[PDB]
């Protein structure tokens, strides 16, 4: 919830979000976050569900957002993907 | 949870050697009335409609992920296909394995080219070896196993290693 892989995420989900929307959310902490692993025989792989707080033209809001992580190997080189599928407020 | 079609594959190794021969199988249940399979390869749908789909001889382009489905399956998840060219080959069913979950490797070697005093190693440290080649089982997969695999044996006098590839075991 506190650790640093979970930070880079919700600011990764920040980034995103204010990419494709076009917004400018200043990212300021996680205060939940739940895992799903969803591995298969060919990727390790989880979907994280991540209520972080943002600054919305200087007013703090709470959001949830949806992230998915993917690891694949192709011969012996590993592929790490992320993707923000689900970004909304609380 | 959805009753999802699974492709398997017959050999199970999902790393293969060029020219070798491989059949994926759709497990789905198949009503009278629509007894057709949709495939998919890099997830685009393929002209075959059979239950099976028979590759007899692999090229690099057989190599990618593959899905089925049926009428009453869903879509399945993809399973990875690897078509390699080299003399020698560590093969595996897959490298995402769950504790107590069976481990089968085999040292393949390229068409017509005997091979002896194979070694599979594990992070460097080797793990079994046979004077004539076999494969190399681990009945229940513990946390332990987890690491970078290669094979090497002697093509008469040569001492050859194959490429490593990574296998990892998760919870059970
Ligand atoms: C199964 O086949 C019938 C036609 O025989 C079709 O109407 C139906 O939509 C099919 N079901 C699915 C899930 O595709
Ligand atoms: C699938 O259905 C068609 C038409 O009903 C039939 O000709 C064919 O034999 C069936 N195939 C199998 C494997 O049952
Ligand atoms: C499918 O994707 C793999 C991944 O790179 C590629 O090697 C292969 O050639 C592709 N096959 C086709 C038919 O596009
Ligand atoms: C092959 O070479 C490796 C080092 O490259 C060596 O450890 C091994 O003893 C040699 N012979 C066999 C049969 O592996
Ligand atoms: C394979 O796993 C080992 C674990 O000992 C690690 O050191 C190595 O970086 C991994 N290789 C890849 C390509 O991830």
């Amino acid at each position: 919830e506190n650790s640093l892989e979970i930070e880079e995420l919700a600011r990764f989900a920040v980034d995103e979000h204010n990419k494709k929307e076009n917004a400018l959310l200043e990212f300021v902490r996680v205060v939940k976050a739940k895992e799903q692993a969803m591995n298969t025989g060919f990727t390790l792989a989880t979907m994280y569900y991540l209520t972080l707080e943002a600054k919305d033209g200087g007013k703090k809001k709470l959001y949830e957002a949806k992230v998915w992580v993917k690891n694949t190997q192709w011969h012996n080189a590993m592929t790490n993907f992320k993707e923000l599928q689900e970004f909304k407020p609380v | 949870d959805l009753p999802k079609a699974v492709v398997f594959l017959e050999p199970q190794w999902y790393r293969v050697l060029e020219k070798d021969s491989v059949t994926l199988k759709c497990q789905g249940a198949y009503s009278p009335e629509d007894n057709s399979t949709q495939w998919f390869h890099n997830e685009s749908l393929i002209s075959s409609q059979a239950s099976s789909y028979f590759i007899d001889a692999a090229t690099v382009d057989d190599s990618g992920e593959y899905r089925c489905q049926t009428n009453l399956s869903t879509l399945s998840d993809p399973v990875q296909l690897e078509v390699h060219i080299g003399w020698l080959l560590l093969q595996a069913p897959r490298w995402v394995f769950k504790e107590e979950d069976p481990i089968h490797l085999r040292c393949h070697s390229w068409k017509n080219t005997a091979l002896h005093k194979v070694t599979y190693l594990q992070n460097g440290k080797g793990r079994k070896y046979f004077h004539h080649n076999s494969d190399f089982y681990i009945p229940k997969a513990t946390l332990k196993d987890s690491g970078s695999y290669f094979c090497r044996g002697l093509f008469g006098s040569k001492n050859v290693s194959s490429e490593t590839v990574n296998i990892t075991i998760t919870q059970g």
